[PDB]
RNA sequence: GAAACCAAAGUCUUUGGGUUCCGGGGGGAGUAUGGUUGCAAAGCUGAAACUUAAAGGAAUUGACGGAAGGGCACCACCAGG
RNA sequence: CAAGACGGACCAGAGCGAAAGCAUUUGCCAAGAAUGUUUUCAUUAAUCAAGAACGAAAGUCGGAGGUUCGAAGACGAUCAG
RNA sequence: UGGUGACUCUAGAUAACCUCGGGCCGAUCGCACGCCGGCGGCGACGACCCAUUCGAACGUCUGCCCUAUCAACUUUCGAUGGUAGUCGCCGUGCCUACCAUGGUGACCACGGGUGACGGGGAAUCAGGGUUCGAUUCCGGAGAGGGAGCCUGAGAAACGGCUACCACAUCCAAGGAAGGCAGCAGGCGCGCAAAUUACCCACUCCCGACCCGGGGAGGUAGUGACGAAAAAUAACAAUACAGGACUCUUUCGAGGCCCUGUAAUUGGAAUGAGUCCACUUUAAAUCCUUUAACGAGGAUCCAUUGGAGGGCAAGUCUGGUGCCAGCAGCCGCGGUAAUUCCAGCUCCAAUAGCGUAUAUUAAAGUUGCUGCAGUUAAAAAGCUCGUAGUUGGAUCUCUCUCGGCCGAAGCGUUUACUUUGAAAAAAUU
RNA sequence: UACCUGGUUGAUCCUGCCAGUAGCAUAUGCUUGUCUCAAAGAUUAAGCCAUGCAUGUCUAAGUACGCACGGCCGGUACAGUGAAACUGCGAAUGGCUCAUUAAAUCAGUUAUGGUUCCUUUGGUCGCUCGCACUUGGAUAACUGUGGUAAUUCU
């Protein structure tokens, strides 16, 4: 490039460009045009009382909103030219923390001085890492509640206790109002993490919610979700999803006056009939017994880890009947399988994409590179919803918040979701393949019966009958369609409504063509050995059983590969050819493959979790 | 794709079963492979290896010591 | 001297008579670009990106000849029984 | 009879020339090494960036002449290809 | 008059000049007060000038990295010199006017580049050398970019001013205000770097000053950058296992033999910790010193890399089966895997140890010491030829001025060697 | 401690590079009980900066009429301490960074006989032949009236 001025001027140009990008990013929050900065406060340890820090932090002009249980307020300061919205959460109550930490702009964690944090807070923090961190900001409370002598070593011990979970952060303390000024200054200017799962749709937080019942006996009426738009330009025709209560149609948007402007009734849109998105999720045209079962599950998992899929052939039931729908494959990787060969009535009830990647690109470019005529971000708007149950307002009076987000096109239909997911080491309870588990798949909450498979690059995926503690699996189930990326969480009712976390991951591409193959290997003990010829017993029990499964190729735990020549006895006595000679301590085994499909167990309603505790 | 200039680089995930930790569009800390620009061992024309993912080392994730956020 | 070989290719770890040009693992490549000479073809100077663990030099045997000779045997042949 | 060509055998482990190269007789032209010198000058020398003459064959510009041979180009044989 | 090595020096004489935007020749304060109406001691501020100190400023000789795909550069608009001037604190093309046509270059000028602030110095290293030096000491430069100023002895000053440029703060929309390459802190950039702490007590500096001020500086906080010391156990008896010695044909038996291993037994001795008191200190903290509690290994428990060769330590057991993977290189995996993954055992370093990159020694693979050029990479096709480099033998102290000596010339000039004095501290 | 080892081949002897070996410096991983030193936004961006601080100053000795004070003794010009303001000096030292800059900076060496110099220290301070037993006019401090949304504005 030469000519030192030329290199310098090119560098100055690039500097200008990246500074313009950064400045264009940072005005989107906490300002005259920006929406308020939502800060969610979690006291991790049980010794901390959030009211103490909450009143140290509340002083600036305050506006104390109130709810049934939680207490969140609005803060406005022209000194820092900053609008804050502080909302408090309790650890263990994973409902509230999970469904309102996915819209909060910055999370402030409180830590006791003596210990790191509570085990319940440890569970909460594990779940929050697994679903996505907006911005964490470490804080402590009891540092100045001790003399200096133990104070410095207390900070040292906390710094020791944090580096195992948070890799490196400074611990910013809260004891005085001036320290709260330092913290507020810190939270005003942070390297904001763009959690793209928030940004790609039009998500809105509700400050007011009013129910106008059309008919009180029908227990359904018009809802007034008024608050701030925080994602994209929100459009009426796109449907609206409430995080705990499903996706449904919204009828009207108005824009009233904002409650808290930084420097101190008209309707925006009604939904046209033809341009509306239609609510069509499917195609229109068509005590000690539990302990004993748990021990049986333990024995089954122990049997299905040292032996992969060894199934003993029953001598009562005929073998070609019990494995009627199975087929044999020469090689798992290379042998073709038709994805449209055998389909039930369930895949005649979902929606398929001709090309997912093209559709995802088109939808994302239509969101980003195009502008719609809806209300812009930062606006204090009100949404009138035609169809909603009453009880959500009751929940709005309980203490849980309401968050409503406008969906992408084709996000309400049913499809076959595939979730890349690995087991959390905190839980060790054996989970079978077709169990009913709760998915938190990115603002959605539902029980499902998934199917676990390997996460390889090939076409066929062998079904996993149990969840492995290190291998990363793919959970496949009928589910409402969601566009990746998406944080995915797996929970189970342990006892008394305690949601236990098992596994977490991301959402992979959604398609029904990803077939899952269930395998069964049948064992046989070779009791006669010639050179490259063997006579094997106890694999079948009839005579026509060997004749039915003639073309299937036998393999061997010691690596030999063969194919059967003839049946000899009336019982299961079987002549087999081989590449080489078997050892005397050897077993032959034959692979049988079938296509397996997930169960249709989907329901959007979820029970409210109780506060989590350790056994 | 590097942050600082925008070039396109192929990087080798070191240990067995660790590619699943790397998820699509994540921050990765990438090093050299060890021959100073010369392609190393089996992998042809690939001369870099990933050391950290989302500011957690792959060695800790493979040894099951730390947990990967997102 | 690696040896083939060399009275110089000797007087070289016992390393210094004077001086000129020139090589630095193999490819890319005597390529592109630039300058210059040329009517033109071309010449002189001449990179890099990327790529490989070898590429190469002397001598020694022969698995094998689709190379040729002999020599052996009523479990081979001639004369026969 | 004419046309252009080439100077075999003599021709060598010979000869000369800075190398490329140089073979029919005769004359002219100016060179050139070695040898011989009790000649003369007396350090005038070795190698050389820059710079300069020569440089096989093939090729390229202007003419002449074209015997042989001959790039290109034209025939005929040879076949599962 | 006096002096330098040398004056157009210093001093002296004469004739004059001495700026109104001017040059000095005390219209000042304090302390004690005292002697023949008048005379006075000590100190502080001041002052034209001289000398000095602290410097600054220009010059002198020598000494920079890579590049010829940079060979001619300079001079109209000063390039090199001459005379007179202008400005300047001065010497000068520093600028102007008039002349002259010069000045530099293969001993590499001029142009470029530099991931260039220079040096003291750092790392390595037999000898030679190679690489680095932003960085606490010295010298330089700049306070977002350029420019121009005020005041002052000293500034082209930016914790001063005025403008334009680029950013950017408060507005009542009339205007006002900027400058963290100072200390802490933020954003941003990134692979990459700490507290919006405490104090002038130390070190020194500034002022009118035995008193005030000091993010200079000190002190704590973060700190596995790097460096030094140094715990994680010691002894005895048993109980086995081996090894030698003696007695026994051997098997076996003993020792005031040896060597190991023991969640074996016994006692003693301790520090990490919790805590008093003192000391430390500006007030603290830490280290150091005392009381009190504080240790049986089945914890007050050591890690990080490795066990195919290079390269120390397993052809041990199970799992996966040319898959997953390992492996810097050579290579392994296709079923008894010596290499993958675990366990056990073991090795290496040890409160440290892996990886990536840069650079150094190994590299006599950059060769001055000290490489190579028939065939491995390489001698120009050949000769002439300038700069460059190199080059046969030869040759063994005195005359004047002053007290045997001091002054004066030396001797064609250098290279070389040896001595001497000058050469910053820190680092070595 | 002037050192080498594996890798071309059927095998050898070579040239030759690649790889190993040790350092030293930055980053980073994993682990970390004692104790003494101790580097630390240089590299990328001499990019941008919210807020606080970083430069002030009085002796017997320039100017005291702020009762601001305890306080003289009273017509005692001014008893003392002394905020503020004028005056004088400093603010050009220090700190910070390395962008510029290649005979430039810088280093050793010489020079100013070609110059400037606060301060400190020693000299010079009736050499001058021409109201002083004390000269003039303001202006802050303070009193009082204000402007502007706003300033260390006035």
């Amino acid at each position: 490039e030469l000519s030192r001025v030329d290199q310098r001027h090119r560098a100055s140009q690039l500097r200008k460009q990246k500074k313009e990008a950064v400045l264009a990013e940072k005005r989107q929050l906490g300002g005259k045009d920006g929406p308020p900065h939502q800060v969610l406060v979690v006291p991790l340890h049980s010794r901390i009382s959030l009211p103490e820090a909450m009143q140290l932090l509340q002083d600036g002009t305050v506006h104390l909103n109130e709810l049934g249980n939680t207490q969140n307020f609005m803060l406005l300061c022209p000194r820092l030219k900053h609008r804050w919205f502080f909302t408090s959460a309790r650890p263990g109550d994973l409902h509230v923390v999970l469904d309102m930490a996915k819209v909060a702009d910055t999370i402030l964690f409180l830590l006791d001085p003596l210990e790191g944090w509570d085990s319940t807070g440890d569970y909460c923090l594990s779940c929050l890492f697994a679903q996505g961190l907006p911005t964490y900001t470490l804080a402590v409370q009891g540092i100045s509640g001790l003399p200096l002598k133990k104070q410095i070593d207390t900070r040292k011990k906390l710094s020791k206790a944090v580096e195992k979970r948070f890799p490196h952060d400074k611990l910013l303390l809260l004891d005085t109002q001036q320290e709260a000024g330092m913290l507020l200054r810190q939270l005003a200017n942070q390297k904001q993490q763009h959690l793209a799962f928030r940004d790609r749709r039009a998500y809105l937080f509700a400050h007011a919610v009013d129910f106008v019942p059309s008919e009180e006996n029908n227990l359904v009426g018009t809802l007034k979700i008024s608050g701030y738009v925080r994602g994209q330009t929100l459009n009426v025709n796109r449907l609206l999803h409430i995080v705990g209560y499903g996706d449904f149609q919204m009828k009207q948007i108005d824009a009233p006056g904002d409650p808290f402007p930084l420097n101190p009734k008209v309707l925006m849109k009604a939904d046209p009939g033809r341009q509306e998105s239609l609510q069509a999720e499917v195609i229109p045209d068509p005590d000690e017994e539990a302990e004993a079962k748990m021990l049986e599950k333990y024995k089954q998992e122990r049997l299905e880890e040292m032996f992969p899929d060894e199934v003993d052939t029953p001598r009562d039931v005929a073998a070609r009947i019990r494995f009627q729908k199975y087929r044999g494959l020469k090689s798992f990787r290379t042998s073709p399988w038709d994805p449209k060969e055998n389909l039930p009535q369930d895949y005649a009830r979902i929606f398929q994409f001709q090309n997912f990647t093209n559709t995802r690109k088109s939808i994302f470019k239509e969101v980003e590179e195009k502008e719609v005529e809806g209300a812009e971000v930062g606006w204090y708007v009100t949404l009138h919803v035609s169809e909603v149950p009453v009880s959500v307002v009751e929940c709005f009076r309980q203490g849980t918040p309401l968050i409503a987000f406008s969906l992408l096109p084709h996000e309400q239909k049913m499809s076959v979701l595939n979730m890349v997911v690995r087991r959390d080491p905190g839980n060790t309870e054996p989970v079978k393949a077709k169990e009913e588990l709760i998915f938190h798949c990115g603002f959605r909450r539902f029980r499902a019966s998934p199917l676990f498979s390997q996460h390889t690059a090939a076409d066929k995926h062998k079904l996993q009958r149990f969840l492995t503690a290190d291998m990363a699996l793919v959970a496949t189930v009928y589910a409402p369609i969601t566009f990746p990326p998406a944080s995915v969480l797996l929970f189970k009712q342990k006892s008394n409504g305690m949601h236990s976390l098992i596994a977490t991951g991301h959402l992979m591409s959604v398609d029904p063509d990803r077939m899952v193959i269930k395998r069964v290997v049948l064992s046989g003990h070779p009791f006669k050995i010639f050179t490259k010829m063997a006579v094997v017993r106890y694999m079948f029990f009839n005579r026509e059983d060997v004749l039915w499964f003639k073309p299937v190729e036998l393999r061997t735990k010691w690596g030999r590969r063969g194919h059967i020549k003839e049946p000899l006895g009336t019982h299961g006595h079987m002549k087999c050819s081989f590449d080489g000679k078997l050892k005397s301590q050897d077993t032959v085994l034959m692979n049988l493959y079938k296509r397996v499909f997930p169960k249709w167990t989907y329901d959007p309603y979820v029970p409210e979790p109780v506060p989590w505790l350790k056994s | 794709q590097l942050i600082k200039n925008g070039k396109k680089i192929t990087a080798f995930v070191p240990n067995d079963g660790c590619l699943n930790f790397i998820e699509e569009n994540d921050e990765v800390l990438v090093a050299g492979f060890g021959r100073k620009g010369h392609a190393v061992g089996d992998i042809p024309g690939v001369r870099f290896k990933v050391v950290k993912v989302a500011n957690v080392s792959l060695l800790a994730l493979y040894k099951g010591k730390k947990e990967r956020p997102r």
